[PDB]
């Protein structure tokens, strides 16, 4: 009458740290499918996290600038900065600046390693190699927010608060004893990193269960 | 595109692409909708004189 | 299950002797006395034999050599 | 008695056992194909809209033929030769048979189409979240001139 | 019920000449597809003299088509059925691939078995139902052995009823024949 | 009745000879789910009936 | 290519003074006779093509060319021939159910031929 | 035009198009569509009526094959066009089985059942058993030049 | 969380005895639609209500035969009654019994309506008797259930049971079977503009609407957490 089943088999197979797929056990009808829809809509349209937003480099502020030997235009450097989920432990958005030699190999560790400012992949290029040896200040900022917000209206490069890259859900069929009407759920994804899959699933389930105590009261 | 793919790539990627294509096509078709009605056909009145 | 069969075709080429080799291998694998050199994944002898052939370990020569060696060892 | 173990045995045996399905009126070699059966709680077999043309029918009423390769060689031949996963091009003239003629193409076209310029037509991006915006808000396919770095 | 794959090659220089189908107004069928899945004889030579285009026994995988198109070559003497010096079945050097076999036809095959239906395939067919001359574009005459005799006017009358032109614009590619009878008078 | 009509259905059912018609009747008195008794008015009740 | 067979001839050429002989049969006879033994054994042949119904009558397997449209007359004819179908066509190997010399059966038949090689 | 006026009078769009909310993911679908109530009716041919299966049923009185004006274990026999096409596949084993299992002579039925139960999945070419019977014929064996090799 | 502003239901309206409309305080976007979806699912499909499982009459067996006087037959009576619904207590497997004598209109007053068998819509078209000698008495077992099913399901459980005379009855069992979840952007002024959700739920009387809201959202939390593993 009211004994409600749930997806018990939560076995997840990960191709790498950036490729994985989790599955749900055969549950009640309409729960795997609608639940998968809700979960994907959640992990996309709202995801808790912190990352870079924009930078303040020395020179002209126009996007149509010259490489001037940097061989890295403003778009190249800004993109190589923005997709890095630059993280601050408990503080608000943290500003960092950098200045180094002209090796050319641009990575993510040359920034001033602050108490709270950190990067998951220290080899993440933030710029393209140059043809000279001058120095300059990056002066970028890493912010934390709710879900994700664009940079076209929230100027300036990109603010990747939601750490989700590509998500999909599929529904399979499973029987119990004679009836196969078990529309089981599974979700497959590829990502950038730093969010453990079971941990992220736990965070989502926790937000959902902690808020769903009111409409039922 | 399919022919070029079969020329270049091979059979397995071809099957994968075709299946994903059927799926994505159904997806977009359910997404746009794009109904049809009488007004979706608008007859020019010019022939009314020309005839 | 195996979706496409192309590697075994490249290992055979004739597209006809492959079926005979896979059959003469699966027959032995099903009747007994043999052991799958490829780690099985809860699959039947047909796909196992076919993947072992596509891997580059079973053909119309190694099988005959092994059969002759087993017959001479009696 | 039709126990669960009966169904489990049936599934396990079929899990390694594909079948062949064929059209009643017989014209082309494309009229018979081999597919990996999946059990169905229906009354009429569902065919992948892939070879719908290859069946030379149009989702109208027809009973199709079922064939089981009792010989091991029969199985080898069907999965090898009668494989639809093998039958790709129209072997008559060589033309690639596998061709979406149903609304799959319609969606493919509507995806790469734009009336004049929709909301956020001028938006410029990199690729990972275009569907994130389109599914929720920010841009549409009927948008035009959206810059995007392409890898 | 006779056709079967048994002979790998013909070994016979005997072959057939294939040219683009310039039918009606223009090329009803370009000679870029008619033999792509064909292997020719030693006839492969480049349009330049003492320049060869391809070897004796060769299958135009994909680039010999483009290379020959670079030569504007329309016809070639190629291996084919019947002429397959086999007298039972044919040369596999005279059968091609013509199906998903991206390789040439395998032995023991019966192409005629695959045949005998492809003709019968589209049964959706239908049954039961020298004065006005215009040229297509720039071209040459190519009267193709038309007998010229003294005419009443200042030209050469066609003493042969088998007078057929051919439009050569810049190379061997032709546009139209526009054959005219013996009663035609060369207006050009 | 399907909502959209052409007007022919009622007359067709009349000519279908499958429904039940009321021949020279005035008032239906006793209706059983199998037996229908109609009291024909004396104008429609012929003499001797 | 099928549309012609059983070629017409003029010169016996030490082969035979007949007409309508298989062009391939004549060619094989000439090759095995002219180059091998008697080049002067040179028989003139005129190849021809005809209608589908008629050449339908022309077949090697006496079992074949019998069921086609009728066999009773063909029965008389083959009996007079006392000929052997010899297991000629693939449809013949089907009639016997034998390895139709196609696909795996071909090589199988060829393996049978291999078995038929030494005996 | 009267229809459009009625739709206005019926508090409905004159075009009739209207947006929809998805029943699976609930995303607003662009291009508002028109809907209505269309008349539907079913056909006399029934799916349960169509459904049929048989693998081993009852044979009829003529030629040991299954039949006899009974809707039991019904099974369309193979097609001559279908047989030609099946040969065109070149599946000589499969075709040889269809002509070696798929019909009437239950004589090797026991062998087939025993092999399948053993999982042997094996058959013997033998003779068209019926052409062995046609030898029984042979003008009463009158024609037996049969040089079996 | 981050100022999650967990809301609460407010101004839940009940227009009639067979539906309700619940308003709620605002919440976020990109979740309110999904939450409403899950709620409608758990309230309508896995819905603890009541329906009719067994029928009987001494003179009326399984065969669709019209009762004396009663215009409708057994199948027809089943249909006409199906347009209504009946109540059982916290205990299921209640029984209502519609019995009436005379020729007047047939309604639910002369039907077994108890403290654990309750009636709200008591004047249905119930094929009143037309013959005076008739006195109809049909008994419908009204039990409690959750999900749609046919009558052949109970064949195995009632084989030596369901003898010649006992009618086994089926149902579609979605005791809500209608609940609309609407997410709009309102009820947020001080913080981020937020989406408030409205539930237009409706039953045939089997259960209470706010009760269905609580049950559905409890299931929402339950299956919501299950994604943790």
């Amino acid at each position: 009458v009211t004994e409600f089943l749930k997806p018990r088999l939560v076995d997840i197979e990960q191709v790498s740290s950036t490729h994985a797929k989790v599955t749900l056990e055969p549950l009640e009808r309409g729960f795997g499918h609608t639940l998968g829809n809700a979960l994907r809509r959640i992990l996309l349209s709202s995801m808790p996290g912190c990352a870079v937003t924009e930078v303040e480099i020395d020179g002209v502020l126009h996007e149509y600038s010259t490489k001037e030997g940097v061989q890295e235009d403003i778009l190249e450097i800004l993109l190589n900065l923005k997709g890095l989920a630059v993280r601050v432990q408990g503080k608000d958005e943290v500003i960092l600046t950098l200045n180094k030699s002209g090796i050319g190999p641009v990575t993510a560790a040359d920034i001033t390693h602050d108490g709270d400012v950190e990067i998951v992949k220290p080899q993440h290029v933030i710029c393209h190699l140059t043809d000279e040896n001058a120095s300059i200040s990056m002066r970028i900022k890493v912010q934390r927010g709710r879900g994700y917000v664009p940079a076209s209206t929230r100027i300036l490069v990109d603010a990747c608060y939601s750490p989700v890259e590509r998500i999909a859900y599929n529904v399979e069929a499973a029987r119990v004893e004679q009836r196969t009407d078990l529309d089981k759920l599974v979700i497959e994804m590829e990502t950038n990193g730093t969010i453990d899959p079971e941990e992220a699933i736990r965070r989502a389930a926790t937000i959902l269960a902690e808020q769903l105590e009111a409409f039922v009261d | 595109m399919l022919n070029t793919c079969y020329r270049i790539l091979g059979l397995k990627p071809t099957v994968i692409f075709a299946d994903q294509i059927m799926y994505t096509g159904f997806a977009y078709a359910a997404r746009s909708g794009a109904s049809v009605g009488i007004d979706d056909m608008v007859i020019p009145e010019k022939k009314h004189e020309i005839i | 299950a195996r979706v496409t069969v192309q590697d075994a075709v490249e290992k055979i080429g004739n597209r006809f002797d492959l079926v005979l080799v896979a059959a003469r291998r699966a027959r032995q694998m099903q009747v007994g006395g043999k052991d799958p050199l490829v780690p099985e994944e809860n699959d039947k002898t047909t796909v196992i034999a076919l993947r072992e052939i596509e891997e580059g370990l079973i053909n119309n020569q190694i099988l005959d050599v092994r059969e002759r060696q087993e017959q001479q060892e009696q | 008695r039709e126990e669960a173990v009966v169904w489990d045995i049936l599934d396990e045996v079929i899990r390694e056992h594909p079948v062949l399905l064929n059209r009643a009126p017989t014209l082309h070699r494309l009229g018979i194909q081999a597919f990996e059966p999946v059990l169905i709680e229906g009354k009429a077999i569902q065919l992948h809209p892939l070879v719908c043309a290859a069946y030379n029918a149009d989702f109208d009423g027809d009973q199709m033929a079922v064939h089981v390769p009792l010989t091991l060689e029969a199985q080898l031949e069907a999965r090898a030769l009668m494989m639809s996963t093998n039958n790709i091009l129209s072997p008559a003239n060589g033309e690639p048979i596998i061709v979406p003629s149903q609304d799959v193409v319609l969606g493919l076209y509507y995806m790469t189409r734009d009336c004049v310029n929709a909301k956020g037509e001028g938006m410029v991006l990199t690729g990972p979240k275009e569907a994130e915006r389109l599914y929720r808000s920010g841009l549409a396919s009927l948008h035009a001139r959206v810059k995007v770095r392409i890898t | 019920q006779d056709l079967v794959v048994t002979e790998d090659d013909c070994g016979t220089h005997e072959g057939i000449m294939m040219t683009p189908v310039i039918e009606g107004g223009d090329v009803k069928e370009p000679l870029r597809d008619r033999v792509l899945g064909r292997v020719t004889a030693e006839d492969v030579l480049k349009p330049g003299t003492a320049d060869i285009l391809v070897p004796r026994n060769t299958l135009l995988h994909e680039q010999w088509c483009d290379l020959l198109e670079e030569n504007s070559v329309d016809a070639v003497k190629v291996r084919s059925v019947v002429s397959c010096d086999t007298d039972f079945g044919v040369c596999a050097h005279c059968y091609g691939r013509d199906l998903a076999r991206g390789h040439i036809i395998n032995k023991g095959e019966a192409i005629g078995v695959i045949a005998a239906q492809s003709i019968g395939e589209p049964g959706t067919q239908l049954t039961m139902r020298e004065s006005s001359i215009q040229v297509k574009n720039k071209g040459s005459i190519k009267l193709s052995n038309v007998k010229s005799v003294v005419n009443s006017s200042g030209k050469l009358v066609i003493t042969s009823r088998n007078t057929e032109l051919k439009l050569i614009d810049e190379f061997g590619r032709t546009k139209e024949s526009y054959k005219v009878p013996y009663g035609a008078v060369l207006a050009k | 009745k399907p909502l959209v009509g052409t007007g022919m259905e009622r007359a067709v059912a009349v000519d279908s000879g499958v429904t039940a018609v009321a021949k020279r009747g005035g008032v239906v008195q006793y209706v059983d789910a199998s037996r229908i008794v109609i009291k024909v008015n004396e104008d429609e009740m012929y003499p001797g009936e | 290519r099928q549309m012609l067979r059983k070629a017409t001839i003029v010169n016996a050429g030490s082969s035979d003074f007949l007409e309508g002989e298989q062009v391939e049969y004549s060619r094989v006879k000439i090759a095995n006779r002219e180059l091998e033994a008697n080049g002067k054994v040179g028989a003139t042949y005129s190849r021809d093509l005809l209608g589908i119904t008629k050449a339908s009558l022309a077949t090697e397997s006496f079992i074949s060319a019998a069921s086609f449209q009728e066999t009773t007359r063909v029965l008389t004819e083959a009996a007079v021939a006392g000929k052997r179908d010899e297991l000629r066509g693939l449809k013949e190997n089907v009639i016997v159910g034998r390895l139709i010399p196609a696909g795996t059966g071909y090589a199988y038949h060829q393996d049978r031929m291999r078995r038929r090689a030494a005996g | 035009a009267e229809i459009k006026e009625l739709l206005k009078l019926g508090d409905l769009p004159t075009s009739g198009q209207i947006r929809l909310y998805d029943g699976r993911t609930g995303e607003q679908f662009e291009r508002p569509v028109t809907v209505g109530y269309m008349y539907m009716l079913k056909l006399n041919h029934l799916v349960d009526d169509k459904m049929h299966a048989r693998s081993t049923g009852s044979y009829s009185l003529v030629t040991q094959q299954p039949l006899g004006g009974k809707a039991q274990f019904g099974g369309q026999r193979f097609g001559e066009m279908e047989v030609w096409a099946l040969e065109a596949y070149g599946a000589a084993y499969t075709l040889q089985e269809m002509l070696t299992v798929k019909s009437d002579d239950v004589n090797g039925r026991t062998k087939m059942y025993k092999n399948i139960v053993d999982g042997n999945h094996q058959m013997e070419p033998g003779m068209p058993e019926s052409f062995n019977v046609l030898l029984k014929e042979i003008r009463s064996l009158g024609i037996n030049i049969e040089l079996e090799d």
